[PDB]
DNA sequence: CTATGACCATGATTACGAATTGC
DNA sequence: TTAAGCAATTCGTAATCATGGTCATAG
């Protein structure tokens, strides 16, 4: 796999893209079908913001869904408790936990 | 034209007329009449100096398999 | 698809879809690493497979057949001739081979826009002139023939409505439009072909007369 | 209950002989006016149109519309079991679905066939009426040899009808050549003409299209703006038979 | 430019349909002299001398000494649509790389004009010698056919012994040997066997069945030999000038 | 007009290269 | 500068060989 990187020094990345990608073997990798196999469920918009304010509205109710649906991925499938487990039992850092693999640990 | 297909596209999004992305675009115009919500007489006067063009008598999203 | 020098190497399907890009979208393709989703449309490139492959959403609108004998003779055949064989003997392989030959029996499917203006007889399916359903010698048997088939419109009738207002419930709105062409739900063109299906069955039945005034 | 008896059997193995390498599968109407068929060749691109007329039969008899699936292919084995001199007599119930076939020889020597039909769900198409605009009626077997003799050349070939006559043309890799033909019985080449035509149409439909070439002496060439051409022979009171294939765009 | 008719023009059909399985090229020498064309084989054992006086043409333009070739089982697949009673006429501009043939037809109805390209040559040539031919037999041509193509099932090589009373083919083969002989028969179907001197040599009888493939191309059959040397069969192209098949001889 | 020979293709079978799973 | 490893069953895809069928020629 070919990624880009960009810097933050401080604070940490966890793309929930790469965590499902590298430990879940599934046969599609959108969020409607990981949100469907694990909870239950482009020219269109250029049009709901060209026009009036309740379809605005209606475009950031369904932007806030967007950027809400990773957090309950993140805390349901148990995936940072996990992690600081892997690194305390390791020793290696937390950002070594998506960006190698199992020789430095 | 160009700005007369502006208008139209703004009486297709306001929601004081109905839900409108299944029917034409006159029969949404009557429609608002009938109950008199306050259709106006502009959108009725691009429908009338025009023949059957699809990109005048047509919602917006007539294509687009919804 | 994975590392572009081993496939590469050998032709083959998913690797023909991918580098193969569409005129609407030059900025919109897979990657290296993803997973490509495709379907086997019927032509006569025996030769290859790697020939017939097509997105989904492009045969979706661009409304392509289905090989139905690829689907036959290469996904389905051999997994079942697999597990059908140790309860029995290879009168098994023929019983399976057999139950196919009593149910292949019955297929459905620049001159071919020029049609139509008549249809065939609904009981022995002889085209003849003029707008008619039955035919002369089976005009007799025609209060079975129409009791035949408005159980099948019925059956249309009753599957249009639980699809069309699950939309609304998995939206959350029961007042404004539906707008999800989502490609992963199955709910998304099983909605499209109950229309069509619904716009074809009413019409036949049209053939026969109304059962009634409609201006009184 | 069908039956029907005709004594010219050349005619029917002739008919035989146009389709059995265009077609594999049909269904035949049969009817109180006639016995008459339509059908599309395994490629989606062509159309046969079949009449023959109630009257031409010398013993008809036909109680019921019917409607018979024959496998073309098995039908054409059995018709060459029967001498050109021979009377063909159809017997058909309107219960079952296996035909007879007895011929009569003009001489001591009956023969009769049981063939099994099979039941089909094909669909049945036509055309519409219209006027085409340039009638060409010329002899069969220099269209027959003008099409064989384009045909080593390139793949198509335009047709071009002018005033006094056609004029064809074809190309390919060894070069290219015409063959014209002029305004001067049956070995005449009659042309009217209205509005002058140039089109294109594929060799393997034409060469095709000769096959049935012994069913008579003159064809008849039938053209208009981008209407599928159509070729056209006639039956000796008897019928009519049609070809009908479109024009490349 | 060139520009040459032929009425009865069924000769060039016969010759290109016994010149496309030999050769597959050819030097097409257009001279004030009329068609010639030398040729070699593509096996290194035969020769082709065509040669077409103008005086056996009907009428006749030529203001070029064209040195041309031509691919000729293309241009014999060109000559298989046109008849034989029909009219072969060939036009040629001395600037423009093509063959134009027309042909006409008898009744005049039916025309035909067809092109053919062209392709540069640059094809060896070497001159025949003249001398003695020890042997020169006239014969019917399909009665020679015949009897060559009645020794081609027997084996593959002939030997030929020419002498005064009778001539003597023979041959070897799986099953054996075989020979006919010939004599002189006391104006088409008549023989003859002029001889000075008998010999004896080995041909190949492949060679006889594709130098035949113009049997219906005369009168008579010409087949002149000596010792050592190609022999030549002859077909004398009635009116127009002749056609001349040389074969190197065998060791 | 038939019979024989040649060519051409088409179909089937076998052998090799590639996604996923078993360790 | 960084990467967990190999054994495969298995089926698909491609290539080669065989077999017949059709067309054209020649008698
Ligand atoms: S198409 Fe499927 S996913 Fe989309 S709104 Fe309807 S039910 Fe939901
Ligand atoms: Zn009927």
């Amino acid at each position: 796999r070919d990624t880009k990187v960009v810097s933050m020094v401080g604070r940490v990345q966890m793309d929930m893209l790469q965590v499902l990608l590298r430990e879940y073997k599934l046969r599609s990798y959108t969020l409607n079908a990981v949100s469907f196999h694990f909870l239950g469920e482009h020219s269109i918009i250029t049009d709901l913001q060209n026009g009036n304010d309740q379809t605005r509205r209606r475009l950031a109710v369904y932007c806030l869904k967007d950027a809400y649906l990773p957090l309950r991925l993140l805390e349901r499938l148990m995936v940072l408790v996990n992690a600081v487990e892997m690194a305390r039992v390791t020793g290696v850092p937390l950002s070594y936990l998506l960006s190698r693999g199992q020789q430095v640990k | 034209e160009e700005a007369e297909l502006e208008l139209l596209r703004q009486f297709d999004l306001a929601w004081q007329y109905g839900p409108c992305t299944g029917i034409t675009r006159l029969q949404r115009w009557c429609r608002a009449k009938q109950m008199g919500l306050e259709p106006p007489p502009e959108v009725w006067q691009v429908l009338k100096t025009h023949p059957g063009d699809p990109r005048f008598q047509c919602s917006l999203w007539h294509l687009y398999p919804l | 698809l994975t590392r572009a020098a081993s496939d590469y190497a050998g032709k083959q399907a998913h690797v023909e879809l991918a580098e193969r890009m569409r005129k609407r979208d030059p900025g919109s393709a897979p990657s290296l690493g993803d997973r490509v989703p495709y379907v086997i449309i019927s032509a006569a490139k025996g030769v290859a497979a790697y020939m017939k492959s097509e997105d989904p959403l492009f045969v979706l609108e661009h409304s392509l057949p289905i090989d139905t004998q690829y689907y036959l003779e290469q996904q389905l055949a051999k997994p079942l001739l697999r597990i059908f064989e140790p309860i029995l003997g290879e009168g098994r392989a023929e019983a399976v081979l057999l139950r196919g030959d009593h149910t292949r029996c019955k297929t459905v499917l620049g001159l071919l826009a020029f049609a139509k203006r008549r249809n065939c007889c609904i009981g022995c399916r002889t085209v003849l002139s003029h707008q008619g359903a039955v035919c002369e010698f089976c005009q007799p048997r025609e209060s079975e023939l129409y009791q035949k088939e408005v159980s099948h419109l019925n059956a249309l009738e009753e599957r249009f409505s639980r699809l069309w207002t699950q939309c609304q419930r998995c939206q959350g709105s029961l007042h404004e439009d539906v707008i999800c062409t989502s490609r992963d739900c199955p709910i998304f063109y099983m909605r499209k072909k109950v229309r069509k299906d619904l716009e074809d069955q009413e019409q036949l039945l049209r053939r026969f007369g109304p059962p009634g005034p409609e201006a009184w | 209950m069908f039956e029907a008896r005709l004594v010219q059997g050349s005619i029917l193995k002739k008919v035989l002989e146009a389709l059995k390498d265009l077609i594999n599968e049909a269904c035949w109407d049969i009817s109180s006016s006639g016995v008459n068929l339509q059908s599309m060749d395994s490629s989606h691109v062509s159309l046969v149109q079949l009449t023959l007329r109630s009257e031409g039969f010398d013993t008809y008899r036909c109680d019921r519309n019917l409607a018979m699936g024959v496998n073309l292919t098995s039908m054409s084995k059995i018709l060459k079991c029967a001498g050109n001199e021979d009377i063909i007599t159809l017997r058909a119930e309107d219960n079952a679905d296996t035909l007879a076939l007895v011929f009569e020889a003009p001489n001591e020597k009956v023969s009769d066939y049981e063939m099994k039909l099979m039941d089909l769900d094909v669909e049945q198409l036509g055309i519409p009426e219209q006027e085409y605009s340039c009638v060409v009626k010329m002899p069969s077997g220099e269209f027959a040899r003008i099409c064989r003799d384009l045909s080593h050349i390139g793949d198509a070939v335009v047709i071009s009808c002018a005033k006094d006559g056609v004029k064809f043309s074809a190309s390919g890799e060894l070069g290219n050549g015409n063959i014209k033909l002029s305004q001067t019985e049956e070995e005449a080449v009659t042309i009217e003409m209205n509005e002058p035509v140039q089109l294109t149409f594929a060799l393997r439909y034409l060469n095709f299209f000769t096959k049935a070439t012994p069913l008579s002496s003159t064809v008849t060439l039938s053209m208009s703006a981008d209407v599928p051409l159509v070729v056209e022979y006639k039956i000796a009171d008897m019928g009519h038979l049609k070809y009908y294939l479109a024009p490349k765009i």
